């Protein structure tokens, strides 16, 4: 199983758990960030600075 | 007649839905621990399963199947005996000590 | 300049709800002014007026501009 | 208050299973649902008698500053 | 030799108090405030702190500071707001807690209900002086009506008003003050929820059913430190609801315009978490009379492990008592209303009734009905 | 509470009185000096001249 | 007495994850340059804020370089005129506040920096206070110099009617009509009132989806370990 | 404060008829929904340059 | 009497991969 | 740690909002000072164990 | 007050206007200096007599 593969590879010793929880926050921080700030620009399209410099 | 009312507060309190008897839920007071004490060994033991049965649901947010409830007429009061003689016994010591 | 507010308010008036506010309106209006020495004042029904008129307005307008 | 002279047990079994064994939500709403509405059942008749006459309360004495705030006729 | 946890002073103290303590297996979602409210008042420190390195306490300048922090600080306005609202997140809590502690004859433990109504009082106190530091038009105004009711107490009276003011009136005075003693409680308020916990910890909980759980205890730290965890989440997450998407709900919004001391605002309440204990004031005509029934309102907690008589610890098995402490709790939200709306003939007669029921279902109510219910029961 | 009362407890009384007075007295003394009260220091002899 | 609560408009941002339409916040800011600013004031805000919300950079420094503002010492000790910059805040029309009230009436205009957010009602109210002029009923009176206006409490301003159809001509070309004029300045009010209300929302957005994935994970561990208790089967066996 | 007449008005030295609430030459409003007239401060009073105003 | 203990039937709690008796539970437990 | 460029405003009230704090800080380790020196005892001049006199 | 343009004159309005207040001022000032003797002396017994062995 992927999941079983998954622990008894990567999540067995605590300290492998830190290291996969570090890694799997920096790369959660851009992901979340780029998504949520996507949304939240689809959202207001048209309504935001950064979508009216051009004209300016 | 009084006891139809006495009926409903019993079906009413609840505490025989968790399979408690009626001497199962008195707050401990510092003679209900004396009365406790006094207590045989085997009425003791069916107590303490009795309550510790009791928070196991409560824990669980669920009560006994219907069919076994204490109902009113086989609710026993094992406790009151011990709790009058204990009550007896301070109010005695009280007006000796006045 | 026509301006949209004007319009929003000329057709949202039409609303019955304004009907009946207008017409009590006046109703004050007549009393009061007939009434020489009095100190009744058409604030109330205008402030009704206004509310019920108002309300519809906020629900149009914001659209055409 | 320490764990060893917390009280006296006889003849008490606890069976228990390890949680790595269980499912953390076994039948979430096949039991819950039930358990949830029973619970309603035996609490609302007793809880909520006070809100609602708290709410006549509250939509009388709001309105009853406004007939009391209206105009006079005199 | 032995393992460190129960061994080393410091380490024994956190073992025997958060770790290992025998805790009831059966304690509701309720018993979780006492957790939220400690984490709220951590979050009312760090937070405040963070305020404290911005804030000016001086009428000049006091409200501009308070603008500068919310328009120029880094993400100072999240500090401003997260602390307001987690304010009123801490009074909510501290409500149900007690709600929690009179629903279920808590108050049987007596030492820690005591310490208790007295972290009560000085939380009231720590939130007057709070609101005041903004200097907004409502709690200058606030300030002066609280302060002023002081004004009727016998023989000392004004000279004890005055010298809270540290003058005639509040003044810059009076403001720096406030600041310092606000400043200083919640440090007070910590060494006295220490004390509440130790005074817990000898007898263990109160579990729902009120029943001694010593046959059901169970380990703190595999259970209940996830669970108010969870419990601590869910605080946030309305806390930040109402931090990030309506600020000024439980706000009023005059305390945006700088203390004018000439003008007074049309409305003048203290805040939300007040009013139940104002409208007590507006009931009683008698000034005196007043304000002891404000303080008694909130007294009358220590009454109550007098005041219970029937033979259950708990409330769980007592529907009338029930009924009352709903009928009760209705009472307080009916007394926050009306103290939010002015004094006029269709709330003067609900505030007098409101007041009366709240003391009569307390002192009279209760405890007929529990020596009912005891009559009842065939004991 | 009704459990008090009864022989014992008035004669304890009547015997604590005489120090529960005095304690009283002294509460009074220690707080009219502490605060300096007016009102009966323009009345003891020596003290008047304080004012 | 009675006050007339103002209606619930649909403004753009009173979604809940809306954003303040910035095009009317620069077109807001320009009413208020050139029709409140005249008499009313704004302190707490400053052409500094202006950048990256409503002006670009160089717009920025050309607004403040437009006004005069007075300076510290001069060599001798002089009060010498300045042509403003970036960091400072919008000029006072009044120097003193009573001489506001001395020009007016007597009663001195409230500064904007917040009057969104300290007034009961909102926008709402600021935007339907400009736009509910109206000719005073019959029977009640007002003084000379005052103006009866039904969303203001008390019923009678001491403003000049401020916001009429083609008073000022927007730079991108909009119709100047009076409530497309009031609309845009009470959005850049409620600006002025709450600059971080976009950041907010993105932040409340983070949150909401933040919570959403931790709050079913945490329930899930506690589940967890719970259920070693949740799944206890006890048993009584007295002799 | 709405715009009274200070030192002047039909009646005395004061008069704020923006809202219901006039004056009087003794300050007394004449009607209104003010909470009370021209407030009166605490006068401890001497004579005229003696009495004693806070 | 010890002989009498039985531990009671736990299949409505179990998870899906140690449900049979006869599968033994090491093969699963990395999965779980 | 300045807030800026320089010791200014913001450091005075950084520093006034530390000084307030940090005393309740180390009344805090004050007292667990004298925790842990209750599980040993005080030292005696002499150095020598004092658990006879006492 | 903790701003830069008030922190000066506020000590002063402490030490020439608040009843007391100079006297409190000073002790503030001089308990730091006996509370700094008194924690030297501490370290210096700990030091001699081998307290530092806790
Ligand atoms: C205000 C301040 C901020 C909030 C403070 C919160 C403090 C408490 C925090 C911990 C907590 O929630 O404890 C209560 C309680 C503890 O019991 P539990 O872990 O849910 O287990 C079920 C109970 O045994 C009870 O089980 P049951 O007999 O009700 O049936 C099983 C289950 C199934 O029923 C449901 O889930 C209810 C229907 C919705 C689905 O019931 C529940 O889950 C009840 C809770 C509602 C969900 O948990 C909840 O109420 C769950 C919170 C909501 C789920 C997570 C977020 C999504
Ligand atoms: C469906 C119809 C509505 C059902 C809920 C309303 C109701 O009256 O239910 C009474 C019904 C019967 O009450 P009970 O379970 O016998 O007594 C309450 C438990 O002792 C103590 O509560 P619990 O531990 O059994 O259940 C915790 C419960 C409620 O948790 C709490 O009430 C404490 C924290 C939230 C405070 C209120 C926040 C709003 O959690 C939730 O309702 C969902 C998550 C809420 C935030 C986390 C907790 O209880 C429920 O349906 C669940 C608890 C109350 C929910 C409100
Ligand atoms: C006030 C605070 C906010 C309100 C309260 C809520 C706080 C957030 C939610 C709760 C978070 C608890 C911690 C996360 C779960 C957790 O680690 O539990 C301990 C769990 C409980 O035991 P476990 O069995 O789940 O994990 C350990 C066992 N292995 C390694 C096999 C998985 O233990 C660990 O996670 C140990 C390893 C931790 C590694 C941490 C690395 C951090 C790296 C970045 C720094
Ligand atoms: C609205 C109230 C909260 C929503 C849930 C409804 C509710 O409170 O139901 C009452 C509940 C009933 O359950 P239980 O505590 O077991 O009482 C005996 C039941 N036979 O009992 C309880 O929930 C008791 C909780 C008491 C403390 C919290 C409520 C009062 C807060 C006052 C502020
Ligand atoms: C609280 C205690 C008082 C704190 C403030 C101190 C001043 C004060 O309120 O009272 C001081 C007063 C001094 O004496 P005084 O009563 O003024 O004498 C003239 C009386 N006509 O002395 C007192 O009032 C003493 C009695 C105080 C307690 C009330 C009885
Ligand atoms: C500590 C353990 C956690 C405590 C609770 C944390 C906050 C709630 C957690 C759940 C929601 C999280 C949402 C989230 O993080 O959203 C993102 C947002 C910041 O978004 P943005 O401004 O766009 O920046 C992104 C790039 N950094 O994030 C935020 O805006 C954060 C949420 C608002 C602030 C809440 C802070 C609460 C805890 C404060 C702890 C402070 C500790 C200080 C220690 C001393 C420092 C000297
Ligand atoms: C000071 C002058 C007096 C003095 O200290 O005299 C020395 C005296 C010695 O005392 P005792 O140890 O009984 O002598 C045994 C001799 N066989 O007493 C001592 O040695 C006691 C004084 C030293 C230890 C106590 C702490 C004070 C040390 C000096 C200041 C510390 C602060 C600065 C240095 C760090
Ligand atoms: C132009 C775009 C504007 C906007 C948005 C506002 N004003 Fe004025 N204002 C003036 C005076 C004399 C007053 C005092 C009247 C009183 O409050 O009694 C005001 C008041 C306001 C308010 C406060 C209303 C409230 O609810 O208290 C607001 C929100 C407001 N103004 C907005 C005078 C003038 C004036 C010339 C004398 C001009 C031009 C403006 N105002 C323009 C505006
Ligand atoms: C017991 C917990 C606390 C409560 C209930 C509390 C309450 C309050 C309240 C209601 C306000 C007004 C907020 C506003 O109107 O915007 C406030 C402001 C303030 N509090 Fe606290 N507070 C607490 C703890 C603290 C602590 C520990 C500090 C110091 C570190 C502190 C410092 C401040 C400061 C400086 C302000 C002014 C900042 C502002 O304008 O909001 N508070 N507090
Ligand atoms: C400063 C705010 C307070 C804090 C931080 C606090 C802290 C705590 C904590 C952590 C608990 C254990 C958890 C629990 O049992 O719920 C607790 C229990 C308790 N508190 Fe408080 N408390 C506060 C206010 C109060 C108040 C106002 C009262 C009532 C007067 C009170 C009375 C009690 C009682 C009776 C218990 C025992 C409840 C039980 O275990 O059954 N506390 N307190
Ligand atoms: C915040 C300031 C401090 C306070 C309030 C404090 C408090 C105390 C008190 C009351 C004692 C017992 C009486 C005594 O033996 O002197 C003590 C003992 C001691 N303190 Fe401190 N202390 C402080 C600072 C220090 C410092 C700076 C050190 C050295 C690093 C220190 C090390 C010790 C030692 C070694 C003892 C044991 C002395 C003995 O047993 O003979 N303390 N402390
Ligand atoms: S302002 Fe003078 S009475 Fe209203």
């Amino acid at each position: 199983t992927l999941t079983a593969r998954l622990y008894s590879l990567l999540f067995r010793r605590t300290s492998t758990f830190a290291l996969t929880i570090a890694v799997g926050a920096l790369f959660f921080e851009r992901a979340f960030d780029q998504g949520a700030d996507a949304i939240y620009e689809h959202i207001n399209q048209g309504k935001l600075w950064k979508h009216i410099k051009h004209k300016y | 007649w009084l006891e139809g009312i006495r009926k409903w507060y019993y079906n009413a309190a609840g505490f025989n839905k968790l399979g408690l008897m009626r001497d199962d839920t008195i707050y401990e007071d510092d003679d209900v621990k004396e009365a406790i004490r006094r207590l045989p060994e085997n009425l003791y033991n069916d107590r303490v399963f009795r309550i510790k049965r009791a928070l196991d649901l409560t824990m669980r947010q669920q009560i006994l199947p219907k069919e076994q409830w204490t109902k009113y007429e086989e609710d026993k009061f094992y406790l009151e005996p011990y709790l009058k003689e204990v009550i007896r016994e301070r109010k005695e010591r009280e007006e000796w000590a006045k | 300049l026509v301006d949209p507010l004007t319009t929003v308010r000329e057709q949202c008036e039409q609303i019955e709800k304004c009907i009946k506010a207008r017409e009590r309106l006046e109703l004050c209006d007549q009393r009061v002014s007939s009434r020489s020495q009095t100190e009744e004042d058409c604030t109330e029904e205008l402030f009704d007026f206004l509310h019920a008129r108002d309300h519809c307005v906020a629900h149009k307008l914001f659209n055409s501009l | 208050r320490e764990f060893g002279h917390l009280t006296r047990m006889r003849h008490v079994i606890t069976y228990s299973l390890s949680p790595f064994e269980q499912r953390a939500f076994p039948h979430y709403f096949t039991k819950g649902i039930p358990n949830v509405l029973r619970r309603t059942r035996a609490c609302i008749l007793r809880v909520a008698p006070p809100f609602v006459v708290f709410y006549l309360v509250y939509t009388w004495g709001t309105q009853e500053f406004e007939k009391s705030k209206r105009k006079n006729p005199a | 030799m032995t393992n460190i946890r129960k061994s080393h002073p410091l380490m024994k103290i956190i073992n025997n108090a958060f770790i290992d303590l025998p805790a009831p297996s059966n304690i509701s979602s309720w018993w979780n405030f006492g957790s939220l409210l400690g984490i709220c008042l951590i979050l009312q420190i760090l937070t405040g702190l963070f305020l404290a390195m911005h804030y000016t306490s001086d009428t000049t300048t006091a409200f501009s500071s308070v603008t500068h922090i919310c328009r120029d600080v880094n993400y100072g306005w999240v500090i401003r707001y997260l602390h307001a609202n987690g304010a009123s997140m801490f009074f909510i809590c501290l409500f149900i807690h007690v709600g929690r502690g009179l629903y279920y004859g808590s108050y049987m433990f007596l030492e820690t209900w005591n310490i208790g109504v007295v972290l009560l009082f000085t939380v009231m106190a720590t939130a007057f002086m709070g609101y005041v530091l903004p200097w907004g038009q409502m709690s200058f105004w606030g300030a002066t009506v609280i302060t002023n009711l002081l004004s009727a107490i016998p023989y000392i009276g004004t000279d004890l008003v005055e010298w809270i003011w540290g003058g005639f009136s509040v003044d810059k005075a009076t403001l720096t003050r406030f600041f310092a003693f606000h400043f200083i409680l919640p440090f007070i308020i910590t060494a006295l929820a220490a004390v509440h916990l130790l005074f817990l910890h000898e007898t263990g909980s109160n579990n729902p059913t009120g029943i001694s759980s010593d046959m059901d205890k169970i380990p703190f730290h595999p259970y209940y430190t996830i669970k108010d965890i969870l419990g601590a989440l869910f605080m946030m997450l309305i806390l930040l609801i109402l931090v990030l998407f309506s600020p000024d709900l439980l706000g009023d919004p005059d305390n945006y315009t700088p203390a004018n001391p000439l003008n007074t605002p049309p409305h003048i309440k203290p805040e939300w978490y007040f009013l139940f204990a104002y409208a007590i004031l507006r009931s009683i005509p008698n000034k005196l009379g007043g304000v002891l029934a404000l303080v008694a309102s909130i007294l009358i907690l220590i009454l109550m492990p007098m005041l219970h008589t029937s033979k259950q610890r708990s409330m769980m098995f007592r529907p009338l008592s029930q009924c009352l402490f709903w009928m009760l709790v209705a009472d307080l939200i009916t007394l926050t209303w009306i103290g939010g709306q002015p004094v006029e003939h269709p709330f003067i007669i609900i505030g007098q009734l409101a007041s009366i029921l709240y003391f009569l279902i307390i002192l009279v109510l209760m405890p007929i009905t529990s020596i009912i219910e005891n009559n009842l029961l065939k004991w | 509470l009704s459990r008090f009362l009864g022989p014992r407890y008035r004669e304890l009384a009547r015997n604590w009185i005489p120090t529960a007075s005095m304690w009283g007295a002294v509460g009074a003394v220690g707080l009219v000096w502490a605060t300096d009260w007016r009102l009966i220091l323009d009345w003891v002899p020596y003290i008047n001249g304080k004012f | 007495d009675l006050e007339l609560h103002a209606p619930s408009y649909p403004w753009s941002h009173r979604g809940l994850l809306s954003s303040l339409d910035h095009t009317s916040i620069r077109r807001g800011f320009q009413v208020y340059k050139q029709v409140c600013s005249s008499c009313h004031s704004m302190d707490y805000v400053a052409y500094r804020h202006l950048v990256g919300v409503c002006y670009t950079e160089e717009e920025a420094k050309a607004l403040a370089e437009e006004v005069e503002v007075q300076d510290g010492p001069n060599e001798d000790g002089e009060m010498f005129m300045r042509p403003g910059k970036l960091s400072d805040y919008f000029p006072k029309p009044y120097p003193n506040p009573e001489a506001a009230r001395a020009a007016n009436n007597g009663a001195l205009p409230p500064d904007l920096s917040y009057i969104v957010r300290a007034r009961h009602g909102g926008e709402d109210y600021v935007f339907s206070l400009l736009t509910g002029y109206c000719e005073p009923p019959t029977g009640v009176s007002l003084r000379e110099g005052l103006y009866f206006n039904p969303y203001f409490p008390g019923q009678a301003i001491a403003m000049a009617p401020p916001i009429y159809n083609e008073v000022l001509e927007f730079d991108d070309g909009t119709p100047a009509t009076m409530s497309q004029v009031a609309k845009d300045v009470c959005t850049f009010l409620r600006w002025a009132s709450e600059p971080e209300h976009d950041h907010r929302k993105r932040m409340g957005l983070k949150m909401l989806m933040m919570m959403g994935l931790l709050l079913p994970l945490v329930y899930a561990m506690k589940r967890h370990k719970w259920s070693v208790l949740k799944s206890r089967k006890l048993a009584y066996r007295p002799p | 404060g709405c715009v009274p007449i200070a030192n002047a008005g039909d009646f005395g030295g004061y008069y704020c008829p923006c809202h219901g609430s006039h004056y009087d030459a003794s300050g007394r409003i004449r009607k209104g929904p003010a909470p009370l007239n021209l407030e009166v401060p605490t006068y401890e009073f001497t004579s005229d340059d003696l009495v004693i105003v806070g | 009497s010890h002989t009498d203990i039985r531990v009671p039937d736990f299949s409505d709690y179990r998870r899906a991969e140690v449900l049979d008796s006869t599968k033994s539970s090491k093969e699963s437990s990395d999965a779980r």
